[PDB]
């Protein structure tokens, strides 16, 4: 039939069509963008939802993957003693003053990595609670794994306007945010047919790039980067 | 796109004089014209501690280093006399009306929508259920606030003062009608239509309010208490001061407007506190707390915005509260 | 080529003094020489957050927080004694010639211009109109702003004080005569005659106004409010500060002439919402708007320079709109 | 002269002069917004930087009440006992569900009030490592105080455009926030003529309106509003 | 001049409520008949 487009993958049958058994079969492909991940024959009696339901699996698998391929690193305020985890937060990146660090009894609370050579610095609660407000990751962080580089970077010159796929990856369908194009809209303050526009690709003609404020914005405001 | 007005000042309906506080014996009450009047006197007070310590004031020789400089103040007190057991409360109350017509309005269009709004408001239900519960707050002597919490017995007559002379006089007990219950009575709904006649326009409403309570012979009466502006010595400190007129110990007028205003039952909350306020967010002084929070769109502002922008009428206990809120008045749009 | 005038200070005619108040009875009206004056006394406010949230403070915890920490204010209070109805507010008007005449001018072809259109304006329709309706506001108690908004029953006393003694006493019941239409009655009549003669330059014109308001027993009177510096503490911010000359709770003479002024009933917009004040672009700031805006040909200064320069003379009512602006001065003119 | 533009401050002089003493003179008069404040005669042969210095003393005024106007609130993690502070956090919006409270021996931690009535909650160091994220001030958050609620609400229905006084608080020149057009310009992502259309006001031509992604972004990049 | 019921003894009126109501620790029955008694005098009682 057509292609079922959940978030970025999509779902494309092969134009020919076999007869696997006695009833007529087609081989349904499914990509994310351009690798394919799972080619898979169904039949022609199967609707859309058992075609979405037949890769699911492997949809749920790479998101699963996805999420413990791109987490946010961890940073564990302990006390003197360095082993009870008093408390833990994830961030986005981690502080500069960041070095080689073992607890001692010379500082009350200390700041360390979750890698196994922990790194970290003596910290009092004032400083660790600024630290935890400048560098905390959103809790939707791991997509930015899934984004290239040029489109979350801050400068206006190094900065390249996101694609449809891109675009795919957090507003519409299944997306990884989770939301709709109508939410995401709201969020970012536009209609839903100037969404639209930016959503759908194709040609030129109702479609147009997004800027760098709103395309900020919505990472701001959908959890995925810069939400402290 | 009819935008709220930027400036939407309402004065208020309702406005009652300062109440004066005199003293004098039960039974007496029918000839209670020339009672002397309770005096804001002065009484020393010696205190040791008694507040919760910041656990570096928890040390014995602290503590008893604290206990032997004890904290030496003069209050204002008022008090009864020793023959005297029952406290007179007199205020007069004056229901204006034109509660639709805001003082100031930016927007004309907005103005005129508003008073569509209280105008099919009036046409549905008139100042009739709003002035009911004035009335019960007007029965019930909840003006007397700390003067009601151990009274043995309170008596409220109000007379309608039309021509400088009484032209209908009502005599309730303000015990039987609680602070609960917004029930019906006919003297009541008789006051509530006077009421009604006052707030919708037909006529002037000046009603003269005498309170009786059954406190006790010497006890101490409380009065509205004013602001300390502490300069003086510690010794001599002035930690409380009460409020009076002319040698005269009072109640404020806006406390008086405000224990009439205590008809909001409408609240998210449950009936267990009973009538609170009409204020904007629904705040209550004394629980420290805001019935009717924005959060949970029941407060004046998302109520009215509704009602007149979007047409989204509410309920009827919530227009009642919306119109309650037009009749208190206040500094309504945006600064 | 007659260019405009560079300065065009105008000094204002019918000029009222403060208006003194004082406290008194209905039916001693007449003895009301030696009623006591209503004092600006100070009272204690506490009062929780009622305006609108600027959606930062819709966090619930934040107005728990602001009920918790509740504002004090101090406020200066106007009311009468509790065996005081009536409110007394006497001022003097100086009604004087002239008013075609500028203070100061750069300009004596503008002047002479300005002299003989205005000379021309009396030849053909006088001060009669103006007067007419200067004598209605006069009649009608437009000077209590509020104080005849609840007001009972309004009394207007106007004496004609010709060598220390009166010569014409009139008695106008002010709220029979509206603050809407401009009807005629024969002693509003003959006051319009001598605010003619004596904005004509005929006659000295000294009037002597007394209005008694029935506001209520002890309720609260509203003299104008003055300027707060706020230089001290939030907890005694001494929020509102009433006008007082000497003991003596008083309204401002401005006030009084703005009450004078509300003559307007020619503005571009509808006359139904009711007069406004003779100044220049219409305004009222209660409503927010300006009638007669510079962008419609109705405003004072481009009817003025089409009456001046080019002799464009306008309607008769716009004539004595601009008439009206130069009998109540000001610094007209550019720089 | 004419009127010089510092921050939202207009030094706007008399059109009239005057010779005091044997020298010129000019009434200059300070505005913040359509309201005026320290009013001074300048003398003509007063330079535009003189005039400006010499308001400087005002407008510092000014900008040191708005701060301490709109100073925003602060919890106190404090211990058992609740005497001693460990930590101060100055919060942006207090957290939903803290009430009349005092710190008590069962908890460790306990989150209060700085204010009398201390409304607090008692809390571990994990979550208030959570709240201190999602509600911290940003360091020049007192500007919204001088800031409408229209323009500062997260809802578009609710949202108005900022003014071009509004917007020129914090824009360029001597701003509250410091910053000039060009970093303003630099921080949205675009070039500085196209800013410039955005601040410069007056006729329609060159006024394009900022939009609510735009107008979000910048007072996240600025430090004003949602920067957590 | 001398306190008894010092405060580190924990016979105090404070500890004692908030004994018996925030971790339902009842006290001695003469001693929760202080703390009642306490509660009848009135007080300025929590944070000052």
């Amino acid at each position: 039939m057509n292609a079922i487009h959940i978030g970025p993958f999509s779902i494309t049958p092969a134009a020919r069509g076999l007869h696997y058994g006695g009833l007529p079969h087609h081989q349904w492909t499914l990509y994310y963008g351009p690798r394919e991940m799972a080619i898979k024959t169904l039949p022609d009696s199967y609707t859309s939802s058992e075609v979405r339901d037949e890769f699911s699996d492997i949809i749920a698998e790479f998101v699963i993957d996805a999420r413990h391929r791109y987490a946010p690193d961890v940073l564990e305020l302990v006390n003197s003693d360095g082993d009870a985890v008093l408390a833990r937060v994830a961030v986005s990146r981690l502080p500069e003053a960041l070095s080689g660090c073992i607890p001692d009894d010379r500082f009350p609370y200390w700041l360390l990595t979750a890698s196994r050579p922990r790194l970290g610095l003596p910290v009092t609660l004032n400083e660790y609670t600024a630290l935890a407000v400048e560098l905390s990751a959103p809790p939707l962080a791991w997509i930015t794994g899934l984004l290239p580089g040029e489109v979350l970077t801050h400068d206006a010159e190094e900065w390249r306007p996101p694609t449809s796929w891109e675009l795919r990856h957090v507003v519409g369908e299944g997306s990884f945010t989770g939301v709709s194009g109508a939410a995401a809209a709201a969020l970012l303050g536009m209609s839903a047919t100037n969404f639209r526009k930016y959503t759908a690709g194709d040609s030129a003609a109702n479609r147009q790039k997004i800027s760098f404020a709103a395309w900020h914005y919505l990472l701001d405001r959908l959890g995925v980067k810069r939400a402290s | 796109i009819l935008s709220t007005a930027s400036v939407l000042a309402f004065e208020r309906k309702l406005d009652p004089s300062d109440a004066l506080m005199s003293a004098g014996a039960w039974a007496q009450r029918d000839a209670s014209q020339e009672w002397p009047a309770v005096t804001v006197r002065e009484k020393s007070v010696r205190g040791t501690i008694s507040n919760r310590l910041k656990t570096k004031d928890r040390d014995p020789a602290k503590l008893d280093a604290s206990i032997q400089s004890p904290n030496l103040q003069t209050v204002d007190v008022a008090n009864l006399p020793s023959d005297a057991d029952t406290l007179k409360v007199r205020f007069t109350l004056r229901v204006l009306g034109g509660a639709g017509t805001p003082s100031a309005c930016n927007d004309a269009a907005y103005r005129d929508k508003l008073l569509q709004t209280v105008a099919t408001y009036v046409n549905d239900q008139g100042f009739a259920e709003l002035a009911r519960r004035y009335a019960h707050n007007l029965a019930n002597a909840r003006f007397l606030w700390r003067n009601r919490v151990g009274a043995e017995a309170v008596e409220v007559r109000i007379n309608h003062i039309r021509q400088g002379e009484v032209a209908r006089a009502w005599r309730f007990d303000a015990l039987a009608i609680g602070l609960r219950d917004f029930k019906a009575d006919a003297e009541l709904d008789a006051l509530a239509e006077l009421i009604a006649s006052g707030l919708s326009g037909s006529g002037h409403v000046l009603l003269e309010v005498v309170a009786f309570a059954r406190i006790g012979d010497g006890q101490e009466v409380f009065p509205s208490q004013e602001l300390i502006l502490d300069k003086g010595d510690k010794k001599g400190q002035k930690s409380k001061t009460l409020y009076s007129v002319r040698d005269a110990a009072a109640i404020h007028s806006q406390k008086i407007g405000n224990a009439l205003r205590t008809i909001d039952t409408w609240y998210p909350d449950e009936d267990g506190l009973g009538p609170i306020a009409v204020e904007p967010y629904g705040s209550v002084t004394s629980q420290g707390k805001a019935y009717r929070q924005p959060k949970q769109k029941l407060d004046f502002y998302t109520l009215l915005d509704n009602w007149v922008l979007r047409d989204e009428a509410p309920a009827v206990e919530q227009q009642h509260y919306v119109i309650a809120n037009l009749i208190r008045g206040g500094v309504f749009g945006e600064a």
